[PDB]
C-alpha cells in the first residue's frame, strides 16, 4: 500500500471512466468497463479478512459476466449493421442484452443481490469511490445509446428497483445496507426518466452523488456501522449531529430542502407527458423509502441514547482526522433550493 | 503558558494564509476584469 | 461427397463444449475445452483466418494448463466426478447433447430453425469470397494495422496490463 | 435537447455568448451564492472546534470568491441557454406558417357556455 | 404476455363468458409460475417433490384467484349488463380477495385483500374504460 | 483436411498400438497388479488429495506475459509499413513496458518466494 | 429530569443483527467489530510420504 | 446465413447457462467463464472474416487478452479464497450474509 501505488491504482480508474466518456468505438468502452472493475478490486481487501476476500469474489463474478454479455450485445450489433460508432442500435434483442448487462452492472432490483454484501465488509473510502464511479460511468453509456432502447425494460426495471430499495431498506440496523438501498432507490429514480429528458438523469446523479459524498464523509469522521455508534457520536460532538439531521432529511428529499430539487423536476418533466398514475405510484414508493432515514435520525440526534463512558476520555482529544471535502459538498447539497434554474448548468 | 509539549498549531504558519489570499486577491482581479470585457463586449456587439 | 465440413466441426466443437459447461471436474472439463479450442482453431482456420486460430489456440491452451495446475492445487475430492459418475452431470450431459442432436435433425431434414432469427438452413459455401485477387492474405494486414494506425489502442492495451500485473501482486501480498 | 454546438461540446460559452447582457452586479441569486458561501465558512469553522466568526476570516474571503467565481461563470451558461432555446423556438415558428394556426379568439357576445349553476 | 393479455381485453363486454374465465385462469396461472419459480429458485425447497409441491400450492391458489374473478366478473356483467361502472370488478376483486384468505385460513388477512385488490381491480377497469395509456406516450 | 487426413492415420497407428499392447501377446492375471505403488507402503487415502503449491504468483505471470507475447507477435508483418517511426515508436513502448512490469515485480521481490 | 429518555430495551431493540426477527433470526449472528473473525481452524496441514526402502 | 452463426450462439447460451448455474467449484465458474469468451471470440471472429472489415480487426486479439486478463483477476482471488479455508465450495461462503 504505497501511496504511489495507490495513485496510480485510482489514476486508472480516472482513465477507465475517461475512456467511457471519450469514445464512439464499442471496444474501447468495454474495456474502460473492464479496467473500472480491475482497478477497483484491490481498493478493495486492504482489510486481511474474508468478508473483504468473498465480498470482492460476488463482485468479481456478477460484473464480469455482465461485462461478457454486453461484449455478446456489442458482437449481435455487428452480426447485424456494421458499425463501431456509439449510435442508435439496429436490434431489440441485442438493446435488450444490452440493457441488461447494464442493470447487472449498476444494479437493479433483480441484479442486487451483490450489493448490500459488497458493500457490507469493505472500508468506507472502497465503498465511496465505487459507488461514485460505478454509478456515474453506465450512465454515459445510457445516455449515450438511449433512442434505441425498449421501455419496457427500462421502466420495468425502474419501478421495481425503487419499490425493492423502498422495500428491503426497513429492516436493515447495519449503515452500509441501508445505503446500499438508498443506492438502489436512487438508481431507480435516475434510470426511471432516461425515455423522456436525460437532463433530469444526468441532474439526478451529480445531486446523488453529492449526497453520498456527504454521507460517507460523515461516516468517515466516526467509525460507525450501527446506530449505537451515532449515539455515541450525538454524544461527543454536537455539529456532526444537526449534520446527519439535514443531510438524511434531504436524503428524503423534502421541499425546502435540496433534496426536492430532482424529484420535483423528473415529476415536471415526466408528467409533461401522458403517464400519470406510474410517476404518481412512484413517488408514493418515494415517500416509503423514507422510515428508515428517519429511525436513522431518531437514534443520531432526535433521542439520546445512553453512552458508554471513555467518551469522558474522549472529550481532551478533538475529531482532528482529515476529511475529503465536509462542508462545501454538504451546504451545495443541502441549501440548493432556489437555484432550480442551474438545471440548465449540465445541458 | 499553560501547555504540555506540544502546540499542534496556535502559531499560524505562514504559507498558506498568504498563498490563499495572494490566489484570491487574483481570482478578484480577473473576474472584476471579466465583468468589463463582458459589459463592453455586449456594447461592441450592439 | 461431404459439404458441410465446416458446420460438422462446428457440431463436434459444440457437443465437447457443452460436455465442457456441464460441469465435471476440471480435469476432464479441461480434456472437452482443448478438444473444443482445438477443432474451433479447425474452423477459423478452415473458414480463412490463416494463423489467428492457432494463435488463440496456444494463448487458450496457457490458460488451461494454469487453471489445471490450480485445480491440482485446491479442488479436490476423495473421488472426483466424472461425467458418468452422477446422477446430475449425466443427466445435464444427455439433455445438452440431446438438444444439439435435435437441431441436426431439424437443420438437416427440415427447413428452417426460427428460435432467435430464421437461420437460413444450408450449406456454408455461401456466403464466401468470389476469388477477389488478394496476394497479401487480407488478415495478416488486417492485423498488421494495429502497430501503423493502432496508436491509442495498444497504449491503454499495455497500461491495462501492466495494471494487472502489479493488481495480481498486491492481492497476493495484501496478507 | 441536443447540439446545436455538438461540434465543440466542451466549448463551455461559445462565440454566440457575446450578444446577450451578463449577469450585473448585485443581482440577487449571485448574492444567495455568496450568502452560502458564508455560511460554508461558518459551517466549516464550526466542524474543527474553532470559533465561529473567528481565525478563518481568510477562509471566509476564499469560500465567498470561490462561490462567486463558479457562480458567475454558471450564470453566463444560463442565460446562453435560455438565450439559444427562445431563438431555435423562434425560427421554428417563423419557419412552418400553416402548421401552427392562429385560431379566429372570438368574442363573447355568441361564444356559448353551458353554466350548471350550484344553488 | 401481450398477446394473450390482449385476448382478455379483447373479449367484448359483450359476453364470450366462460372464455374470458379461461383467459382468466390463464393469467393466473402465469403469475403463479412466476412467483413459484422465484420462490423455489430462493428456498432450496429440500427436496425436488417438496418444490413441486410449493409450487403446486401457490399456482393452485392463483389459478383460485384466476377463476373466482373470472367467474364473478362475468356474473355480475350478465346480471345487471352494465360495462361502463367498475363498480362489478370492485365486487370481483373483493371476491377474490376473499377467496385467497379462503385458501391461506387466516381472515383479517382476507379482508385486507377483499380492500385492496377490489380497489386495484375497478381503478384497472375504470383506467381502461376512461382510456389511460399504457405506461407511456412514449413521445413528448 | 490433408492434415485431418494425416491425423486420422496416425490415430488409426495409435490404436493399433493399443490393440497389439492388449489383446494379442498373453494374459492378464489380476488381483494384485491394481494396487497402487508408491515404495512398498500402502499410502493413507489415495492421491486426489488436497496439494498446496509453492508458486502463486508464478503462473498468473506466465499468463501475462504469454497474453503480451501475443500481442507482440505480429511484429514480422507490422514491419512493412509507411509509418515506421510510430511503428518503432509504439514497440519500443510494448516491450518497455513489458520489462517495467518483469523488473516491477522482480524488484518487489514478487519471485523471490517458492518460485 | 423528567424528560423522558429511551433506554436500554429501545437499544437492544436497535441493537442486533437485524430489526424484525422471524423463525430463522437465530442465524443472524451479531457481526463482529473488527470484521474479522480470530477463530478459524479446520487442520489444512501437512501430508504424507513415504518415500521408502528401495 | 452462414448456419454456424447460429450454432456458436447456440454455444454461447449453454455456456452462458453453466456459468450461471454451478454446482460448488469456483474453479469451474472460472473455467466456463473463460469457455464462453472462447465462443464469442470465435463468433466475433467468423463475423469479421465474413465481413472482410480487415481495417479495424483487432477485435478478436485485444477482446481476449482483455477476458484472459480477467480471468487471471479472478486465479488470483481463487488463491485467496482457498488460502483462507480449506474447502472452497458454496459452503465456505455463507458469511457476510445478504
Amino acid at each position: 500500500m504505497n501511496p504511489i501505488i495507490l495513485i496510480i491504482i485510482l489514476m486508472t480508474v480516472m482513465l477507465g471512466t475517461i475512456i467511457v466518456m471519450i469514445s464512439t468505438h464499442w471496444l474501447l468502452i468495454w474495456i474502460g468497463f473492464e479496467m473500472n472493475m480491475l482497478a477497483i478490486i484491490p481498493i478493495m481487501m486492504k482489510k486481511h479478512n474474508p468478508r473483504a476476500t468473498e465480498a470482492s469474489t460476488k463482485y468479481f463474478l456478477t460484473q464480469s459476466t455482465a461485462s461478457m454479455l454486453l461484449m455478446m450485445a456489442i458482437i449481435i450489433n455487428l452480426m447485424f449493421s456494421g458499425q463501431w460508432t456509439v449510435m442508435k442500435l439496429f436490434n431489440p434483442m441485442a438493446s435488450m442484452l444490452m440493457t441488461m448487462a447494464l442493470a447487472m452492472k449498476l444494479g437493479m432490483a433483480p441484479f442486487h443481490f451483490w450489493v448490500p454484501e459488497v458493500t457490507q465488509g469493505i472500508p468506507l473510502s472502497s465503498g465511496l469511490i465505487l459507488l461514485t464511479w460505478q454509478k456515474l460511468a453506465p450512465m454515459s453509456v445510457l445516455y449515450q445509446i438511449l433512442p434505441s432502447i425498449n421501455l419496457d425494460l427500462i421502466l420495468t426495471l425502474s419501478i421495481l428497483s425503487i419499490t425493492i430499495g423502498g422495500w428491503g431498506g426497513l429492516n436493515q440496523t447495519q449503515l452500509r445496507k441501508i445505503m446500499a438501498y438508498s443506492s438502489i432507490a436512487h438508481m431507480g429514480w435516475m434510470t426511471a426518466v432516461l425515455l423522456y429528458n436525460p437532463t433530469m438523469t444526468l441532474l439526478n446523479l451529480i445531486i446523488y452523488i453529492i449526497m453520498t459524498s456527504t454521507m460517507f464523509t460523515l461516516f468517515m469522521a466516526n467509525s460507525t456501522t450501527t446506530t449505537l455508534s451515532l449515539s455515541h457520536t450525538w454524544n461527543k460532538a454536537p455539529i456532526m449531529t444537526i449534520l446527519v439531521l439535514i443531510t438524511l432529511l434531504s436524503m428524503g428529499g423534502l421541499p425546502p430542502l435540496s433534496g426536492f430539487m430532482p424529484k420535483w423536476m423528473i415529476i415536471q418533466e415526466m408528467t409533461k407527458n401522458d403517464s400519470i398514475i406510474l410517476p404518481t405510484l412512484m413517488a408514493i414508493t418515494a415517500l416509503l423509502n423514507l422510515y428508515f432515514y428517519m429511525r436513522l435520525t431518531y437514534s443520531t440526534a432526535l433521542t439520546m441514547f445512553p453512552s458508554t463512558n471513555n467518551m469522558k476520555m474522549k472529550w481532551q482529544f478533538p475529531t482532528t482526522k482529515r476529511m475529503t471535502l465536509l462542508p462545501t459538498m454538504t451546504v451545495l447539497s443541502t441549501m440548493l433550493l432556489p437555484l432550480t434554474p442551474i438545471l440548465s448548468i449540465l445541458e | 503558558k499553560f501547555y504540555i509539549q506540544e502546540p499542534p498549531h496556535g502559531s499560524p504558519n505562514w504559507l498558506k494564509v498568504g498563498l490563499t489570499l495572494g490566489t484570491s486577491a487574483f481570482l478578484w482581479i480577473y473576474l472584476i476584469k471579466q465583468h468589463n470585457e463582458d459589459v463592453l463586449e455586449y456594447k461592441r456587439r450592439n | 461427397m461431404m459439404t458441410y465440413i465446416v458446420f460438422i466441426l462446428s457440431i463436434i466443437f459444440v457437443m465437447g463444449f457443452v460436455g465442457f459447461s456441464s460441469k465435471p471436474s476440471p480435469i476432464y472439463g479441461g480434456l472437452g475445452l482443448i478438444v473444443s479450442g482445438g477443432v474451433g482453431c479447425g474452423i477459423v482456420l478452415n473458414f480463412g483466418g490463416s494463423f489467428l486460430g492457432l494463435m488463440v489456440f496456444l494463448i487458450y491452451l496457457g490458460g488451461m494448463m494454469v487453471v489445471f495446475g490450480y485445480t491440482t492445487a485446491m479442488a479436490t475430492e476423495q473421488y472426483p466426478e466424472v461425467w458418468v459418475s452422477n446422477k446430475v452431470v449425466l443427466g445435464t450431459f444427455i439433455t445438452g447433447l440431446l438438444m444439439e442432436f435435435l437441431m441436426v435433425y431439424y437443420v438437416l431434414k427440415d427447413k428452417e430453425v426460427e428460435i432467435v432469427f430464421k437461420f437460413n438452413g444450408m450449406g456454408d459455401w455461401v456466403i464466401y469470397d468470389t476469388g477477389d485477387s488478394g496476394f497479401f492474405s487480407e488478415e495478416a494486414m488486417g492485423i498488421a494495422a494495429l502497430y501503423s494506425y493502432g496508436t491509442w489502442l495498444v497504449i491503454v492495451t499495455g497500461w491495462s496490463l501492466l495494471i494487472g500485473v502489479v493488481v495480481i501482486m498486491e492481492i497476493t501480498r495484501g496478507n | 435537447m441536443t447540439g446545436r454546438q455538438a461540434r465543440a461540446p466542451l466549448q463551455f460559452l461559445p462565440d454566440e455568448a457575446r450578444s446577450l447582457p451578463p449577469p450585473k452586479l448585485t443581482d440577487p441569486r449571485l448574492a444567495y451564492i455568496g450568502f452560502l458561501g458564508y455560511c460554508s465558512g461558518l459551517i466549516d469553522n464550526a466542524i474543527r472546534r474553532r470559533p465561529v466568526l473567528s481565525a478563518g476570516l481568510h477562509r471566509q474571503f476564499l469560500y465567498i470568491t470561490s462561490f462567486v467565481f463558479v457562480g458567475y461563470y454558471l450564470l453566463k451558461r444560463q442565460d446562453y441557454m435560455y438565450a439559444v432555446r427562445d431563438h431555435d423556438m423562434f425560427s421554428y415558428i417563423k419557419s412552418h406558417p400553416e402548421d401552427f394556426p392562429e385560431k379566429d379568439k372570438k368574442t363573447y357576445r355568441e361564444v356559448f357556455e353551458e353554466f350548471h349553476p350550484v344553488r | 404476455a401481450k398477446t394473450l393479455l390482449h385476448q382478455y381485453w379483447d373479449i367484448p363486454e359483450g359476453t364470450e363468458c366462460h372464455r374470458k374465465t379461461y383467459a382468466a385462469t390463464s393469467i393466473g396461472g402465469a403469475s403463479g409460475l412466476v412467483v413459484s419459480a422465484y420462490s423455489v429458485a430462493l428456498k432450496t425447497p429440500t427436496s425436488f417433490l417438496e418444490g413441486v409441491a410449493r409450487t403446486g400450492r401457490y399456482t393452485f391458489t392463483a389459478a383460485a384467484i384466476g377463476a373466482i374473478f373470472g367467474l364473478t366478473s362475468c356474473i355480475s356483467a350478465q346480471v345487471r349488463e352494465k360495462p361502463d361502472d367498475p363498480l362489478n370488478y370492485l365486487i370481483g376483486g373483493c371476491a377474490g380477495g376473499l377467496t385467497l384468505g379462503a385458501r391461506t385460513r387466516s381472515y383479517g388477512i382476507g379482508a385486507a385483500a377483499c380492500a385492496y385488490m377490489g380497489l386495484t381491480a375497478a381503478l384497472v377497469k375504470m383506467g381502461q374504460l376512461e382510456g389511460w395509456k399504457v405506461f407511456a406516450e412514449p413521445k413528448v | 483436411m490433408n492434415l485431418m487426413i494425416t491425423l486420422l492415420t496416425n490415430f488409426t497407428l495409435a490404436t493399433l498400438l493399443v490393440t497389439i499392447a492388449f489383446w494379442l501377446p498373453q494374459l492378464n492375471v489380476y488381483s494384485e497388479k491394481t494396487s497402487p505403488y508408491e515404495c512398498g507402503f500402502d499410502p493413507m487415502g489415495s492421491a486426489r488429495l488436497p496439494f498446496s503449491m509453492k508458486f502463486f504468483l508464478v503462473a498468473i505471470t506466465f499468463l501475462l506475459f504469454d497474453l503480451e507475447i501475443a500481442l507482440l507477435l505480429p511484429l514480422p508483418w507490422a514491419s512493412q509499413t509507411t509509418n515506421l517511426n510510430t511503428m518503432l515508436t509504439m514497440a519500443l513502448l510494448l516491450i518497455f513496458l513489458l520489462a517495467v512490469s518483469l523488473a516491477y515485480e522482480w524488484t518487489q521481490k514478487g519471485l523471490e518466494w517458492t518460485e | 429530569a423528567r424528560q423522558w429518555q429511551p433506554d436500554v430495551e429501545w437499544a437492544e431493540q436497535y441493537g442486533g443483527a437485524v430489526m424484525y426477527p422471524t423463525k430463522e433470526t437465530a442465524h443472524w449472528k451479531p457481526p463482529p467489530w473488527n470484521d474479522v473473525d480470530p477463530p478459524k481452524d479446520t487442520l489444512v496441514s501437512n501430508l504424507t510420504l513415504n518415500f521408502g526402502p528401495q | 446465413m452462414s448456419l454456424v452463426y447460429m450454432n456458436i450462439m447456440m454455444a454461447f447460451t449453454v455456456s452462458l447457462t453453466g456459468l450461471l448455474m454451478y454446482r460448488s467449484h469456483l474453479m469451474s465458474s472460472l473455467l466456463c467463464l473463460e469457455g464462453m469468451m472462447l465462443s464469442l471470440f470465435i463468433l466475433a471472429t467468423l463475423m469479421i472474416l465474413n465481413s472482410h472489415f480487415t481495417l479495424a480487426s483487432m477485435m478478436p486479439i485485444i477482446l481476449l487478452v482483455f477476458a484472459a486478463c480477467e480471468a487471471a483477476l479472478g486465479l488470483s482471488l481463487l488463491v485467496m479464497v482457498s488460502n483462507t479455508y480449506g474447502t472452497d465450495y458454496v459452503q465456505n461462503l455463507n458469511l457476510l450474509q445478504c
